[PDB]
């Protein structure tokens, strides 16, 4: 409601003043999904400030730096075999 | 109104899917497909959700979705069709409006509707369940599993993405 | 199968309206399933096209099961034998004859002769008996 | 010796073939001893002992 | 179908109660053509591999038959449980279950009555 | 001596498909090689023309110059 | 059962129907496919939210995360074949015809 | 590839599978089935060519959507049942849903258009994987499933699987076509005695994987794709065509060859389910499989077929690869008939 | 070890051993125009590996003791008939062509198996991307007809493709009244009543084909007799150059490793050689095969796998 | 008339031009993949509907 009622007006100040203005006068790709796979695995260690706050923490730290390395991993292996060094 | 919010959305849902199932111009499906994912969040929000609604505006919407158009836009055509063009993208809009008009209407009189699954029509505030959650969102407390009981979840989808990312790149060499 | 079961219904050889409607139906609905693969896998130039495939098709079919279900029960109860499988198989050449003058040709007319003809008892023949073709997993 | 080049299987590959006879023999007397103890298990357990 | 019986200690090639068989005899027929399918197995190994035949390399054709021979030793041990077990279990049930399984009354053939059909 | 099949026999067999019909008469075989020709080029070069619109080229300095999208 | 359940179903087959007909181009189809992972994730929270299915909110997260990866595959191959046949037009892709 | 990163490819989708056959929870079940594809796609463009390029095309669009309605199958299993495990599933659409979904991945019925366009792209060694391995995974579900499966829509895929191998294998001529829809026959074989006892299921799994192989890898040896070139190989390699002609023969069906091992079982088994009209169409049917094996035996060994004075040449050069497992995997395909009594070991 | 994939994972990669001089020129030119002559020249002063002209008889030459076989078990084909009388019913004319090509395909593997093993540089006369001006000779002179023409072009296409061009090309273009001018004195009696015209259809073949074809893909470098006594200049241009414009000094040690694969596999490189078309010139029958193949079988070594002959005296047979 | 003419085109040759006739409409395919998913849609459909499976 709040929410709603604080977009919908700010759609309208923008249509608005929008109106006045109107009537009254394979590299390329590569950065695409390289993020697109980055983006995905980030979003896996996205829940980890709650997730810090389990009761058995200790499996907390080996999995939740392993998603981290594999961050550096997945990096890593793209770095050694060119990729981030795009195609020019 | 206000009660059938949900409802309301899931409307502009199923004709949000009309958009992009039409299949017009990709940036334009992709558009379609935009609003779609951004009323789906709200319909995952008024459940609750919050965390996993805002995933699809972050990590698809503005995620998958972002270079999924921008991959059109570097591809395609030179002569981009404009959603009308074509009279059967038209004829497949129309298409789509006709389904969505005949259930709701259905649903909203006799509430008796059976295509496929068994649903009856009432509001969508008649099935929310009761109870306090005490300090803990229940979204927030469940996805915060993944390091205390998704162990062999985090095992599998983090080998696999890695994969994913070696596959990726094996494609892509040009041998 | 509600479609099918108006067939089994319907007594066989007694009510030859009904049992020539239902049969005809089971043909038309047939010749819908194959026609409209037909313009799947095979499309057609236009739409125009496309509609005059799915008009020789279901008419074809429409016309073998029209013809079996009236010769079936005409055949039935003028022979007064409501169980014979001959009560079929001449059901079955009605429709072989009846494809043969649809697509303008002896030798397969002849042919869907024998074989629906042959076909047609073997699927009666199932009826009286307690033949199964999709049997349940008793063991 | 004919062939210009020396033959990949012309020198008998010592090291490989004596393996594969030590695994039979050693396939062998396990194939032994497992019907010894089996035959004696059961000679055993259904009472026959 | 066994499947799920009571007791299925998954991945276990050789259960305990296997061992109260009678194991297979080494000349049991069954297992000396597990031996006569690893001296085939020699043979084309050497006539893929342009080999004279027979006299080629019996070294590969001992490690063939022994194999074959001990992997068909535990196939047909297992073989015998599993068919002992679906008697077992079986024996059981019909004593569990007498009036499933109804015993028939002596009646001899003096006065069954089969018809006798004429042959022309 | 015992009769063999010809190349009349062998060309049987050496069809596109082995019934022939006039929707498959004009299949070609697949290349041996499995490698089906390459088509013409499919670049994007274009053209730029630098100069007379940017103050990045200092003024009257018409470039011209060719480039796979970055790579001139 | 609520009717916003039934508007998530047909979404799965209005994205089933799109994905399947096809009309030029597989941005459309890939972007079809990407609806029916979606109209999924909807579905999944909200049976898993409503019936407080604690640890069952792994799978939302899951599903998508895996379903991305179809993306990962999917657009890699269209630009392979906008590489070598140019548009890459569903009817382009017709040199397995045997 | 470099061989260190086409291994972990190759066995990514060993463990993809491996995690279907292990999975107790429906998700994870799906996680396999998408680590399988994610595997997949690579090793099919292992030598990019645009055979390739289309067939990886149309081989991950077609798993991909069969992979997603698997979902929705999931989802509609939980929705009205609540439970992960697999089971027997609790809803009568959720059941319609997947079997359809399941054949997709597999690849029995009228969704089986992929099956000869992607073998047919791809390379011959890629084609074993592909026929082989990948074909396991959704037997495995469906073989757990078997118990709520519809006994209806289950047979008529089976049949229209065989109806269609049989028809459409006469006219092929690239070998590896013939081979898909030999196996798309095969397919229909064990998915029709999947609902009865799926221990017939996975022997005739089992034994068709073993004739597959030894398939396969001959043709791998004959370095040879089409009729004619293996036509030839009967003067180079008159041993190996020799040997074409048993596997011919066994993967027919002829007894006492192991061909008859997974039929007379499964035409037995469906016969004490008094299903009998079912089993004579199928063996029938099954002779259409037989006459383009024939074909192809009469154009490999039977009857020798012109040569090329080039290929004097190739007498003059041994061969290199060592094919491993190709002379146990053409013996256990033809002549382990009187071993049949060991389908009770599976149970 | 051989170089079967484990090697490559536990060590040896393909680039380390590849220098400067680690080419793979090819001396062309018309006939008896000294390029073999000029092409053991430059080896020798380098310190390469010359190849000699790939004959019907040089595979065997790589195989066996290196004895050449009987023609008609070794190609079916003699080359002095074809000068005799390349008209001839027999199709020695596109058979010995096809054949040389053949020849060729294995000479060039040989050289790249030595080139990417040792790393040394490789020199060989003519080329696979050359023996096809003989044909196109062999064509306009009527010697064959367009069958041959189609055959050889795609047997070029399905094997010469996964063959790239060498790094520099030496053509010594003696023009044709001077070649015929040594030809009187050479005196082998098949070889003299060429046709001048086919002689000049060797040049003008060489000329706008060889050349401009192989520009794009290497440097051509050209002279004549003259300078081939003079290969000091001939090959200090070879120091000058920096073997530019090549697809080779740009490749990974992947597509090593693949070309390996290939040229280890001896009969891979030769797959495609034997296509299943049928020509008739060239297609054997199925007895005269047969018989052939029984004369091969019963040559002595050739029975069984090498290493594998106890006729030769392979002892411990039973037992490898 | 009746072995090589009539007997021998009842049973053996009118099986074998049914199975050659089946046997081009099945392997004649376009290699389309908009046809061949319309297909599946089609397969989708009946099953769902009109097979009666559900029922
Ligand atoms: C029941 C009875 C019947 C079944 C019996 C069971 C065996 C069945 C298979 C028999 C053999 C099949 C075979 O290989 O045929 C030759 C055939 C052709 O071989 P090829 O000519 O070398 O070509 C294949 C590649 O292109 C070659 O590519 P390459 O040149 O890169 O060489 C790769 C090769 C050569 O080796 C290397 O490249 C070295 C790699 C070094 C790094 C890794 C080191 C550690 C490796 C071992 C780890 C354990 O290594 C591998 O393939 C490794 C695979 C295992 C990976 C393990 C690690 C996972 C983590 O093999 C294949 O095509 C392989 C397909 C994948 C395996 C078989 C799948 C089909 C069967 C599945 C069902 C099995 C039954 C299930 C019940
Ligand atoms: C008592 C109950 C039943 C009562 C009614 C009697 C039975 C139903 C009616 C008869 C059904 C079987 C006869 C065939 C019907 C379909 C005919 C058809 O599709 O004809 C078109 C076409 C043949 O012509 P075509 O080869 O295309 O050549 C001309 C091209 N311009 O077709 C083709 O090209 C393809 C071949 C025909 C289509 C495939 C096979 C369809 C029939 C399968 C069995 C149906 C059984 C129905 C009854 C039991 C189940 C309810
Ligand atoms: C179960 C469905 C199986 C569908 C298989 C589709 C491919 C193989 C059949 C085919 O291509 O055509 C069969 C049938 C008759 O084809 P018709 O219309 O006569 O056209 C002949 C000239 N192309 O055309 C069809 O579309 C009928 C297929 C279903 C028959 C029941
Ligand atoms: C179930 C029914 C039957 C099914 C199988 C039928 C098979 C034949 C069907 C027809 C096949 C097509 C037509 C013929 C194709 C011939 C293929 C071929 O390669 O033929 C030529 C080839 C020449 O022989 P070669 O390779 O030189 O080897 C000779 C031996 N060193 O020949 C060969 O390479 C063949 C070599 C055969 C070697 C046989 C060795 C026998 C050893 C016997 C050992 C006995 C031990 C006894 C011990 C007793 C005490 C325990
Ligand atoms: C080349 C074509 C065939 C040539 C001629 C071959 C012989 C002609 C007859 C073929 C018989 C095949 C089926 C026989 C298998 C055993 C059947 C049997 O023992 O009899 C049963 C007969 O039952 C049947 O229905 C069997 C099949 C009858 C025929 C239908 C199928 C066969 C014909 C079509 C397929 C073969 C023709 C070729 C088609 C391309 C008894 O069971 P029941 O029906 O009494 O069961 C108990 C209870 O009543 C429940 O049913
Ligand atoms: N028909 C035919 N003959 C070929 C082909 N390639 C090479 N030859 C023959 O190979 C033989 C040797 O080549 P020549 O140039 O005469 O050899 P040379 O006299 O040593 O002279 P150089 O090559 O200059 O050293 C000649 O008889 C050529 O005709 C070919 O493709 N076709």
């Amino acid at each position: 409601m709040n929410i709603m009622l604080t977009l919908l007006t700010n759609v309208t100040l923008a249509s608005l003043l929008v109106l006045i203005a109107f009537w009254l006068p394979m590299k390329f790709f590569l950065v695409a999904i390289t993020f697109l796979l980055f983006d995905l695995e980030i979003a896996l260690l996205l829940p980890l400030p709650w997730a810090s706050q389990t009761n058995n923490l200790k499996t907390m730290l080996t999995m939740a730096l392993f998603l981290l390395i594999l961050l550096a991993a997945s990096l890593a292996y793209e770095w050694t075999q060119k990729g981030l060094e795009w195609a020019e | 109104m206000t009660m059938y919010i949900a409802f309301i959305l899931s409307t502009i849902f199923v004709i949000g899917f009309v958009g992009f199932s039409s299949k017009p111009s990709p940036i334009y499906g992709g558009l379609g497909l935009i609003v779609s994912g951004g009323v789906g969040c709200g319909i995952v929000l008024n459940f609750g959700g919050s965390f996993l609604g805002l995933m699809v505006f972050l990590i698809y919407l503005g995620g998958m979705l972002v270079v999924f158009g921008y991959t059109t836009a570097m591809a395609t055509e030179m002569y981009p069709e404009v959603w009308v063009s074509n009279k059967t993208v038209f004829g497949a809009f129309v298409s789509g409006l006709m389904m969505e008009f005949c259930m709701v209407y259905y649903a909203l009189k006799e509430e008796e509707v059976e295509i496929i699954f068994k649903f009856n029509g009432l509001g969508d505030w008649v099935i929310y369940d009761t109870g306090d959650s005490g300090f803990f969102s229940e979204e927030a407390m469940g996805i915060a599993a993944l390091y205390s009981y998704g162990t062999w979840l985090v095992i599998v989808t983090g080998w696999s993405l890695l994969i994913g990312v070696v596959v990726i790149m094996e494609i892509t060499r040009g041998n | 199968k509600t479609l099918l079961h108006k067939y089994s219904d319907i007594p066989e050889g007694t009510e030859c309206h009904r049992k020539a409607y239902a049969s005809t139906s089971i043909g038309g609905a047939t010749g819908l399933i194959v026609s409209a693969y037909s313009i799947a896998l095979k499309p057609p130039a236009s739409f125009l096209e496309g509609v005059a495939r799915t008009g020789r098709y279901t008419f074809t079919s429409a016309a073998i099961g029209a013809i079996f279900g009236l010769t079936s029960c005409i055949s039935a109860q003028v022979r007064e034998k409501p169980d014979d499988p001959l009560n079929y198989f001449i059901g079955g050449c009605a429709g072989g004859l009846t494809l043969g003058a649809r697509t303008r040709s002896y030798g397969i007319g002849a042919a869907a002769c024998a074989y629906m003809g042959l076909t047609a008892a073997l699927v009666k023949m199932g009826q009286l008996e307690g033949w199964q073709v999709f049997a349940e997993p008793k063991v | 010796k004919f062939y210009i080049r020396e033959p990949p299987h012309g020198s008998p590959d010592w090291l490989k073939v004596g393996l594969t006879l030590g695994t039979s023999v050693f396939l062998w007397i396990y194939l032994i001893k497992q019907h010894k103890e089996d035959v004696l298990e059961y000679k055993r357990r259904n009472g026959l002992e | 179908m066994m499947s799920g019986r009571p007791g299925r200690v998954p991945l276990q090639f050789l259960p305990n109660e296997a061992r109260s068989l009678p194991p297979p005899k080494l000349t049991d027929p069954r297992l000396v053509y597990m031996g006569f399918l690893g001296y085939c197995s020699g043979l084309i190994d050497n006539a893929i591999r342009r080999r004279p035949v027979v006299s080629a390399g019996l070294h590969r054709q001992l490690l063939y038959v022994t194999s074959f021979v001990f992997f068909g030793y535990y196939l047909l041990k297992r073989q015998d449980y599993m068919y002992a077990l679906r008697d077992h279990d079986m024996f059981a049930y019909v004593k569990s279950h007498p009036e499933d399984f109804p015993e028939k009354d002596k009646k001899t053939y003096g006065e069954i009555l089969e018809e006798f059909h004429p042959v022309r | 001596r015992q009769w063999q099949p010809d190349v009349e026999w062998a060309e049987q067999f050496g069809g596109a498909v082995m019934y022939p019909t006039k929707e498959t008469a004009h299949w070609k075989p697949p290349p041996w090689n499995d490698v089906d020709p390459p088509k013409d080029t499919l670049v994007s070069n274009l053209t730029l023309n630098f100069g007379p619109q940017h103050p990045a080229a200092h003024g009257v300095l018409r470039l011209v110059m060719e480039l796979s999208g970055e790579m001139v | 059962m609520p009717l916003v359940y039934m508007n998530i179903i047909m979404a799965f087959a209005i994205a089933l129907a799109g994905l399947l007909m096809y009309r030029s181009h597989l941005m459309s189809s890939l972007l079809c496919l990407e609806g029916m992972m979606l109209s999924l994730f909807i579905m999944s929270t909200l049976i898993i939210l409503n019936t407080h299915f604690t640890l069952a909110n792994m799978m939302p997260i899951i599903l998508l995360v895996f379903a991305a990866c179809e993306a990962a595959l999917g657009l890699s191959l269209l630009v392979m074949v906008s590489n070598t046949y140019g548009t890459d037009y569903v009817q382009n892709l017709n040199l397995l015809q045997c | 590839m470099n061989p260190i990163i086409y291994t972990t490819l190759i066995m990514t989708v060993m463990s993809g599978t491996m995690l279907v056959m292990i999975s107790s929870h429906w998700l994870l079940i799906w996680i396999g089935f998408e680590m399988n594809l994610l595997a997949m796609i690579p090793v099919l463009m292992k030598n990019f060519n645009p055979r390739a390029t289309e067939a990886a095309t149309k081989y991950f669009l077609t798993q991909a959507t069969a992979s997603m309605m698997l979902m929705m199958a999931i989802i509609i299993n939980l929705l009205y049942s609540g439970q992960w495990t697999i089971t027997k599933m609790f809803n009568p659409v959720a059941m319609t849903m997947m079997t359809m979904a399941l054949a997709m991945k597999l690849g029995l019925s009228p969704f089986h258009f992929w099956v000869p366009e992607v073998t047919q792209g791809i390379s011959l060694q890629a084609g074993l994987l592909l026929l082989t391995w990948q074909k396991l995974a959704p037997l495995s579900v469906l073989c757990q499933i078997s118990q709520s499966i519809n006994p209806n829509l289950m047979l008529t895929m089976a049949m229209l699987s065989i109806l269609i191998g049989g028809w459409g294998g006469l006219n092929q001529t690239q070998l590896r076509k013939i081979m898909a829809y030999s196996s798309i026959a095969h397919m229909g074989w064990m998915t029709a005695v999947l609902p009865y006892n799926t221990t017939m299921t996975i022997l005739n799994l089992l034994i068709y994987i073993t004739m597959t192989l030894a398939m396969f890898m001959l043709l791998i040896h004959s370095s040879a794709t089409t009729t004619l070139s293996l036509s030839h190989t009967w003067n180079k390699m008159p041993v190996i065509t020799s040997l074409m002609m048993v596997t011919l023969l066994s993967m027919g069906g002829l007894p006492p060859l192991s061909g008859f091992m997974p039929k007379w079982m499964i035409i037995q088994e469906m016969t004490k389910n008094e299903s009998i009209i079912m089993p004579t169409l199928m063996a029938m049917t099954a002779l259409l499989n037989l006459y383009f094996y024939m074909r192809l035996a009469y154009s490999s060994s039977l009857t020798m077929f012109p040569s090329t004075n080039n290929m004097k040449m190739k007498w003059q050069f041994e061969h290199t690869k060592q094919m491993k497992l190709l002379p146990t995997m053409i013996v256990l395909s033809t002549l382990v008939l009187p071993m049949t009594p060991a389908l009770s070991s599976l149970n | 070890l051989q170089y079967g994939p484990l090697a490559f994972v536990l060590g040896e990669r393909t680039t380390r051993k590849l220098t400067e001089t680690s080419k793979v020129i090819t001396v062309d030119g018309n006939i008896c125009s000294g390029k073999g002559r000029l092409a053991r020249e430059i080896a020798e002063k380098l310190g390469l590996r010359h190849f000699p002209e790939a004959g019907i008889h040089y595979a065997d030459s790589t195989t066996g003791d290196g004895k050449p076989l009987d023609v008609q078990l070794s190609g079916n084909c003699s080359l002095e008939k074809f000068y005799d009388d390349p008209k001839s019913n027999d199709g020695n004319s596109y058979r010995l062509q096809s054949w040389l090509y053949a020849s060729r395909l294995l000479q060039y593997a040989d050289a790249l198996e030595h080139l990417l093993s040792t790393g040394q540089g490789v020199v060989l006369e003519r080329s696979i991307y050359s023996d096809f001006v003989f044909l196109e000779a062999m064509y306009r002179q009527g010697f064959i007809r367009k069958q041959c023409v189609e055959h050889y072009n795609e047997v070029k296409k399905v094997t010469a493709c996964e063959y790239l061009p060498p790094h520099v090309v030496v053509y010594v273009d003696v023009p044709v009244p001077e070649i015929q001018s040594r030809i009187q004195k050479k005196g082998n009696p098949h070889e003299m009543k060429i046709t001048a015209a086919y002689l000049q259809d060797i040049e003008n073949a060489y000329k706008k084909t060889f050349l401009p074809e192989m520009s794009e893909k290497c440097e051509v470098l050209q002279y004549s007799a003259r300078e081939a006594e003079d290969a000091e200049k001939v090959v200090e241009d070879i120091e000058y150059l920096k073997c530019d414009k090549g697809p080779w000094p740009d490749q990974d040690d992947r597509t090593f490793h693949r070309l390996r694969m290939l040229v280890q596999n001896k009969l891979e490189v030769l797959n495609y050689t034997t296509i299943p078309v049928y020509l008739p010139e060239i297609t054997i029958g199925a007895h005269q095969s047969d018989r052939v193949f029984q004369k091969f079988t019963e040559l002595p070594g050739r029975k069984y796998s090498p290493g594998y002959n106890e006729d030769v005296g392979d002892k411990w047979i039973w037992l490898k | 008339l009746l072995d090589l003419i009539w007997l021998e085109t009842i049973l053996p040759k009118t099986t074998s031009f049914i199975q050659m006739k089946m046997s081009i409409m099945v392997s004649n395919q376009k290699g389309l993949i908009k046809l061949y998913f319309l297909s599946f849609l089609i397969t989708i459909m009946i099953s769902m509907t009109l097979f009666n499976y559900h029922e």
